[PDB]
């Protein structure tokens, strides 16, 4: 088959209130995933929402 | 609800959700019950930061 090779869009997420950074890019064959860590916004951060 | 310390009285009580709804909500420790309120949103308000 050799199929679904291609990636629709350039995946990241929320930094610094809405800047955006990529971990996925576009074209990018389907079965993959990438991982990346972050740290605290501020000093305490009791919890951490995700977008 | 309820507040207020002195609240904690059996005729109070007894003379009050039978003229109302149900039974009047209890274990918070009146005298304080307000100070309680006053620290849980203050916690929140330290709880912003979500970056």
């Amino acid at each position: 088959v050799v199929l679904l090779d291609v990636t629709p869009l350039s995946l990241g997420i929320e930094t610094m209130g809405g800047v955006f950074t990529k971990l996925i890019e576009r074209n990018t064959t389907i079965p993959t995933s990438k991982s990346q860590v972050f740290t605290t916004a501020a000093d305490n951060q009791t919890t951490v929402d995700i977008h | 609800i309820l507040v207020g310390g002195s609240t904690r009285i059996p005729a109070v009580q007894e003379a009050i959700k039978r003229e109302l709804g149900k039974e009047p909500h209890k274990g918070v420790n009146p005298d304080e019950v307000v100070a309680i309120g006053a620290a849980i949103q203050g916690g929140v308000i330290a709880g912003e930061v979500k970056d």
